């Protein structure tokens, strides 16, 4: 099972700033929709499946 | 010479309506100074 294992990417993030506050939106929903989300669904229906 | 002390007097009190000025406006610019406070954030 360990052949189909998702990885875990590290997408580079688009620093914006909201006129004084920096912070990079796009590493987050990278990181929290494929990362914690979409990957988690995944490890868990192969984590059973073994 | 009243006509003098009365110019000084009045001018005294012009000097303290500058004064108020000055705290309004640098209470302003503390407001705005806070409001961009430096950000220890290393990303």
């Amino acid at each position: 099972t360990s052949l189909y294992y998702m990885k875990h990417q590290d997408f580079d993030c688009g620093r914006v700033k909201i006129l004084f506050f920096s912070f990079c939106l796009g590493r987050m929903m990278g990181d929290l929709f494929y990362n914690y989300v979409f990957r988690y669904v995944y490890n868990f229906f192969l984590a059973i499946f073994g | 010479a009243i006509l003098l002390a009365e110019i000084n007097y009045q001018m005294y009190l012009d000097r303290q309506i500058q004064e108020r000025i000055l705290l309004t406006n640098s209470i302003m610019l503390l407001q705005n100074l806070k409001a961009a406070q430096p950000t220890a954030d290393f990303s």
